[PDB]
């Protein structure tokens, strides 16, 4: 199986920084990309960025640079190499940033492209005072 | 006449596409120095020379660099060979130990930090009852603070015991000629203007490929194969951003890199037949390692590649460059091995530009790690042996590996950034010309003859 | 292509002195048995271009004892010991590795 | 950049009445995918890249199209088959359609 | 130089022309098909895969009438339902790469017919020698 | 279903019957005789033992008169000291397993005679073409 | 045949050296009980009755 | 007067297992299929130059 567990929803004051940890398990974490996407109410989806955990190579959307940061943490043991953690840190909060955020993975088939996602985290609600 | 019979012709020139293993073959100059000098002195055969590179007409095979094989098995072969040059060498189980570090004797400021730590620590002798005290030097990127006194430990000693490389073996690149066994063939696109995808109009078979040296470098691939006449960019699907962009330009940019420090190695016996080559004393001025490139040739080659980038992106587009966005060390900067020691050398100074739709040099400072973790393996490290003397090397910068920021919301600027990522994208810049086909003889054809009794 | 890069192109050479015309190839011109097949071309204006040497160092029967070839791998230099008015005009490199072969850019001997 | 536009947009059909959405790209040469988001639940890719449906997907969703013109035909639908549909080009997202139970 | 005529005699150099190049080149592809511490295991299994591949083809000729002739002939009439083409156009226009696809829809129909024809002819030959 | 007649054409299906079944099935047993980290070494030496065993048999047909006919015929008369049987009783009453044991008391007398007869025939044929 | 251990374990990693992990048994939560197996009475009395025959 | 072993500054040493022996045994070499081994059967022959039998 492929499992993606996020953290819980959170109240945050305006102008703070928010950390969201997407934890993946059930596959070799060093192989696939982790993308972050947001759903704002009454806007449609909006892409945010992606990370490759093999070296932590990141890339961001244009209209959110200087505000987002991505880190990762691998499993370093010969027993349980599967699980991986990807942290998102999101700063410069506005009340427009109240939305729900999703971590996703590339679809596992070989003919599947880079963007069409298969597995989805349960979604995290971020709400700004 | 119309009573056509059939005949099966054997040996018919026709093929399909397949995937096989190949066989390396290196030249006899690596066999001049013998007995485990470098790798592929026992793994590859000495070359049957001068391959039968002949031409072919009226022919068109579609190619692909992206779903091509023989790049996958090379990324398996180089790692599998890279392990085999380590098992005869020392393991560093007795060295993960409490360290007593202090600053090197130097005029140190309060803000700016030295990169050398003079560390003393207990150690075993050849004998077991007695023990010795000895000291060495270490960089800031190999010690962390375990927690008055200030005692450290090595960084990798909570995950993996480390393997010293034997100083007898070397890591210099060498040519490898891949060959296909009997029953296969290797095609080669001899066309000039060919973006690595779609049909090539003039193929030619070959016995074995030409010189393919292996390098290790993330940004700014080195000593590569030169482009033929123009400057070319290649990609899989350019409006997609998640795939890299391979830039292969024409004239090489000379790059000088050096460490001006003069070192000393110091042998420390750990046990019976166990020799740990630590860093001894530093004679001269404690100075920072760096690299130079030429100013005007780099400003020229960016003006070439912008002229080549504007074909796929509209004529009227502002094009700028930026430092890398972040991550681990050896994907933000660029890495290379220079005479048996690894650099990590900042490239903010090359990519600070913008481009409108109309005697000096560039120094860039480096860092030197001693232990590496190449290919990000769970149980692996490699303490590099410190080498003597002031060190420098000269190389050719041949191509780039780039990445577009694929931002939404009405972009007229198309900002670009370097990025390493996979090591395989280095390799695909070398094997884009080839593909491997399988001969299937024994065709069949209607003609006019009847076999008698 | 495997096009030849000639250096130097225009050589005003006085009579009696030496001359050196080098080419540099993209790959080695090592033919698949070991024997490279280079050719150096004479040319006067108004004449069909004809052969000096057909190897690295094996010439045409009828070429005098003054024109010689040398070099290895990619760098291949022609050397004329004594230059006469017969030697003036456009010279060329040539390949024997594989079709399509490439003529050079032309190296003119002048006075 | 690349603009996406679903059509007809808000639709209204009773259960059992098969339908077809259609979302138009600004310019062609590319191949879209689709998504199916229920009422307050996790979104779900049901067909990838033109016509290849994902795992756990019945074949009553059939997508097709070419040029700048992509169709998604839904047949033999349920009252539970309907939810909100999206269509995606590389990172760009259309505003979506909805097929109200009449 | 080496000239143009050498690549007509080169390995796979005849593949770009029509059948007329294939009427003279057939010794070369038949020749180069055969002649070829952890690494030695992989090259050893590559070599034995090569010869195990070759000997299947010599076997598959052996069960037909063509023993080692390299240009055989046989006795099944050509059904025009497959080809539907004139004579010289598949002897002056098409290449063997081009000839591959038009007969790639159907295979071992032809090979089963050849096995059946040879298995019949050997029985009729044994019956001919039986009264002899 | 698949029926009864399919196993007549299966691998070793004709072994239970008399020769009349085995008079037609001979391509199948000839076909399946060829096509097949320390485990790789053991299966590799198994594969090369298999093809070495095959090629010994092709050699031993090569030194006789029949190269690849797969239904030979040759020129030594059958000595009735061994058989002592009527004709059709070894064509309709016996199986090849049953035929094995009745010629297992003696072997390579026949293989000795065939080499000598083929060598003598090649000698007389060389004389016949030598006067030619 | 059903077979079980009803005790509840916890594993506990002990690092011996670099890259070493001795998975010892941690604490036992609940009732210290004995592992056991069950089979059916009548099926066994039947299947012995077959094999005696 | 304290000592050490002689080889401890160069190499750790391997004890041979006392089960195995080092007694000589006859070895017959053999050439594989496709070769041959000649043997000079001459009496007066200094090992160099041509042997006639
Ligand atoms: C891109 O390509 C260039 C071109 O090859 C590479 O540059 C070469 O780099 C290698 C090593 O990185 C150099 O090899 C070293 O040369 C040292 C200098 O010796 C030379 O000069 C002396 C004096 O003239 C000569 O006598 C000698 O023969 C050499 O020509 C040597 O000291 C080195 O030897 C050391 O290692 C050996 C290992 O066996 C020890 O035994 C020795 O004692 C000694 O410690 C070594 O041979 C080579 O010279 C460079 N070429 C040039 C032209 O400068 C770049 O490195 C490459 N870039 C990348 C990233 O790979
Ligand atoms: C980014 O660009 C690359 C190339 O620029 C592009 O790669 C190509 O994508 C197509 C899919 O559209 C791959 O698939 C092939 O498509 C051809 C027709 O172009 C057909 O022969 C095959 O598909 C047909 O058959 C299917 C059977 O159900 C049909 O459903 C389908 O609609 C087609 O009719 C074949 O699969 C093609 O292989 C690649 N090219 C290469 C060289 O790999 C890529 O798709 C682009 N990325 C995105 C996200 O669009
Ligand atoms: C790293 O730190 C060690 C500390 O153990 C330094 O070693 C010691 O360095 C001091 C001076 O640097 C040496 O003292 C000198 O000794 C000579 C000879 O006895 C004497 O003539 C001088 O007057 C002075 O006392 C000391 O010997 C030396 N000890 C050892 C074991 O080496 C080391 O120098 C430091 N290295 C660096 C690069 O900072
Ligand atoms: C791309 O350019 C920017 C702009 O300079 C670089 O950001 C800079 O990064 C450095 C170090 O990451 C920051 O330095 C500071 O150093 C103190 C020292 O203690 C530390 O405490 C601070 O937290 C911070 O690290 C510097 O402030 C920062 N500049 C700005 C304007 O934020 C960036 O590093 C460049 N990219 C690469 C790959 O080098
Ligand atoms: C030796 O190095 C340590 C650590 O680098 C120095 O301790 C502090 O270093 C930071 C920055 O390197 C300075 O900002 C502090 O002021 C230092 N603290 C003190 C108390 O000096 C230390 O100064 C160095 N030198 C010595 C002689 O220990
Ligand atoms: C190396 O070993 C010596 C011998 O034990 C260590 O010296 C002892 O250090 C402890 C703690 O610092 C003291 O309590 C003892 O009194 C020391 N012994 C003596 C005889 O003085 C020493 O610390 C070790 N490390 C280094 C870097 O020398
Ligand atoms: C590389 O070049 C090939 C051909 O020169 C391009 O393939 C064709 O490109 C046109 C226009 O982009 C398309 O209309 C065709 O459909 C393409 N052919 C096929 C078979 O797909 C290819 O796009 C070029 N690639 C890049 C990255 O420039
Ligand atoms: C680096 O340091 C070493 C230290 O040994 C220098 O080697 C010495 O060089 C001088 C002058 O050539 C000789 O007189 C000494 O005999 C050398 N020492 C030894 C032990 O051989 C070396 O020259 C220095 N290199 C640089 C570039 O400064
Ligand atoms: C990199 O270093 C090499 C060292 O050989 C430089 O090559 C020489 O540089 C000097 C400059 O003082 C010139 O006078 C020589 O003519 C150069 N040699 C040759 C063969 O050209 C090279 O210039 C350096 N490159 C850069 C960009 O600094
Ligand atoms: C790579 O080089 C750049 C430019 O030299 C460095 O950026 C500077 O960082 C210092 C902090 O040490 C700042 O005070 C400067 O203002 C920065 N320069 C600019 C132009 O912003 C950068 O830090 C280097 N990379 C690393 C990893 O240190
Ligand atoms: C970098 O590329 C240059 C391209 O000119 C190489 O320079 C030539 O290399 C050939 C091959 O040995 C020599 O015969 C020429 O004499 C070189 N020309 C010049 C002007 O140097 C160069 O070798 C490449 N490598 C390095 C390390 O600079
Ligand atoms: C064995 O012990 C573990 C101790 O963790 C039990 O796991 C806990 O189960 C309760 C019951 O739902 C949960 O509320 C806890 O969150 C669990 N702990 C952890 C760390 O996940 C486990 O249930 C016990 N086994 C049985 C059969 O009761
Ligand atoms: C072994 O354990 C299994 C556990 O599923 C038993 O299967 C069920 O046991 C319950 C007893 O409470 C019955 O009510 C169910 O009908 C059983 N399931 C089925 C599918 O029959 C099984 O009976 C146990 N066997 C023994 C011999 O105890
Ligand atoms: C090793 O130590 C470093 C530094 O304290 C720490 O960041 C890392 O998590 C440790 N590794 C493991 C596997 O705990
Ligand atoms: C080992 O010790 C002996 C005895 O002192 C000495 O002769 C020999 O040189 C030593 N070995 C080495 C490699 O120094």
């Amino acid at each position: 199986q492929v499992q993606l567990v996020q953290s819980g929803a959170v109240i945050k004051t305006p102008g703070s920084s928010v950390k969201i940890s997407c934890r993946a398990s059930g596959y070799n974490f060093r192989d696939y990309s982790i993308h972050w996407v947001r759903l704002i109410p009454d806007k449609g989806f909006e892409w945010i960025g992606w990370i490759k955990p093999l070296w932590g190579a990141v890339s961001y959307a244009r209209q959110l640079q200087g505000r987002v940061s991505m880190t990762r943490q691998l499993s370093q043991d010969p027993d349980d190499p599967d699980w991986g953690v990807a942290y998102m840190e999101f700063s410069g909060l506005t009340p427009a940033d109240t939305a729900e955020y999703f971590c996703v993975r590339r679809g596992s088939c070989d003919y599947c492209g880079d963007f069409p996602w298969q597995y989805w985290c349960q979604g995290t609600v971020v709400v700004v005072s | 006449a119309e009573n056509l019979w059939v005949t099966v012709y054997y040996g018919v020139p026709v093929w399909k596409d397949a995937e096989t293993t190949l066989f390396c073959a290196s030249d006899a100059k690596a066999y001049e120095t013998e007995k485990h000098n470098v790798w592929a002195t026992h793994a590859c055969v000495p070359t049957d020379p001068n391959p039968q590179e002949i031409h072919l007409e009226n022919v068109t095979e579609e190619f692909n660099m992206w779903k091509n094989n023989m790049v996958e098995q090379m990324h398996t072969d180089i790692i599998s060979l890279w392990d085999q040059s380590l098992k005869p060498c020392v393991k560093l189980t007795p060295l993960c130990v409490t360290l007593q570090c202090t600053n090197v004797t130097n005029n140190i400021t309060d803000d700016m930090r030295g990169e050398l730590k003079n560390c003393s620590f207990n150690m075993t002798t050849e004998l077991r009852d007695k023990k010795q005290k000895v000291y060495s030097l270490f960089y800031r990127l190999d010690v962390v603070q375990i927690n008055s006194n200030k005692e450290y430990r090595l960084i990798n000693c909570n995950t993996s015991a480390c393997t010293q490389a034997c100083p007898k073996v070397s890591f210099e690149p060498i040519p490898i000629h891949y060959c296909a066994p009997a029953g296969f063939a290797i095609l080669k696109c001899k066309d000039k203007k060919f973006n690595g995808t779609g049909p090539c109009p003039s193929v030619s078979t070959v016995q074995c490929t030409h010189g393919i040296k292996p390098v290790v470098s993330t940004q700014l691939l080195l000593n590569g194969s030169l482009a033929e006449e123009e400057v070319m960019i290649r990609s899989e699907n350019i409006t997609n951003n998640a795939k890299n962009i391979l830039v292969q330009f024409n004239t090489p940019v000379q790059i000088n890199c050096t460490r001006p420090n003069n070192n000393t190695r110091k042998s420390i016996r750990i046990g019976p037949g166990q020799a740990f080559y630590a860093t001894g004393d530093i004679i001269g001025d404690i100075r920072q390692a760096h690299c130079n490139v030429s100013k005007a040739t780099w400003n020229e080659t960016l003006g070439k590649v912008v002229k080549q980038l504007r074909k796929h992106f509209g004529n009227n587009t502002i094009i700028r460059f930026a430092n890398s966005s972040g991550g681990d060390l050896e994907v933000t900067t660029h890495s290379f091995n220079c005479g048996g020691e690894f650099f990590y050398c900042n490239t903010s100074g090359l990519f600070n530009s913008t481009w409108i739709s109309n005697n000096d040099s560039i120094t860039l400072p480096c860092r030197i790690k001693q232990i590496i973790n190449m290919w990000q393996r769970i149980g692996q490290c490699m303490y590099a042996p410190p080498i003597q003397g002031v060190i420098r090397c000269v190389s050719n910068i041949t191509g780039l590996i780039l990445t577009r920021d694929g931002g939404s919301t009405n972009s007229t600027t198309e900002t670009f950034r370097p990025g390493g990522g996979d090591m395989r994208d280095n390799w695909r810049s070398e094997l884009y010309k080839y593909k491997v086909v399988k001969i299937e003889p024994l065709g069949v054809a209607p003609t006019r003859c009847k076999r008698r009794v | 292509g495997v096009l030849m890069t000639q250096s130097p192109l225009s050589l005003p050479v006085r009579l009696g002195d030496q001359a050196s015309i080098s080419c540099r190839s993209s790959q080695s011109i090592v033919y698949s048995n070991g024997n490279t097949y280079l050719e150096w071309y004479l040319q006067r204006p108004g004449q069909s271009p004809k052969l000096l040497i057909y190897k690295v160092s094996n010439r045409f029967s009828g070429v005098p004892d003054r024109v010689s070839g040398s070099g290895s791998g990619t760098d291949f230099t022609l050397k004329i010991s004594r230059v006469e008015a017969e030697d003036l005009g456009v010279y060329y490199c040539f390949q024997g590795s594989h079709v399509p072969y490439t003529f050079g850019g032309g190296t003119k001997l002048e006075i | 950049e690349i603009v996406l536009t679903q059509s007809p947009g808000i639709l209204s059909l009773s259960p059992g009445e098969t339908a077809t959405l259609f979302c138009k790209a600004s310019q062609g040469g590319n191949a879209m995918t689709w998504y199916q988001k229920r009422r307050g639940q996790v979104p779900r890719l049901l067909i990838y890249d033109t016509s290849r449906r994902a795992s756990g997907v019945p074949d009553r969703f059939v997508g097709s199209g070419s040029g700048t013109d992509f169709f998604l035909t839904i047949n033999k639908l349920d009252r539970e088959d309907f939810a909100v549909y999206y269509c995606q080009q590389f990172e760009f997202f259309g505003l979506g359609s909805e097929l109200e139970v009449h | 130089a080496v000239g143009i005529g050498a690549v007509f005699l080169g390995f796979l150099g005849a593949a770009g022309s029509t059948m007329g190049a294939a009427s003279m080149t057939l010794t070369v592809q038949a020749r180069n098909l055969l002649s070829g511490t952890v690494w030695g295991i992989k090259q050893l299994q590559a070599r034995v895969l090569a010869v195990e591949r070759y000997l299947r083809d010599q076997q598959l000729l052996g069960i037909w009438g063509c023993s080692g002739k390299l240009i055989c002939c046989t006795n099944v009439p050509w059904n025009s339902s497959w080809s539907n083409r004139n004579l010289s156009e598949i002897w002056d226009n098409m290449t063997w790469l081009q000839w591959d696809k038009e007969i790639s829809n159907y295979t071992q129909i032809i090979y089963g017919l050849l096995e059946e024809s040879q298995n019949q002819q050997e029985k009729n030959e044994q019956d001919l020698l039986a009264l002899d």
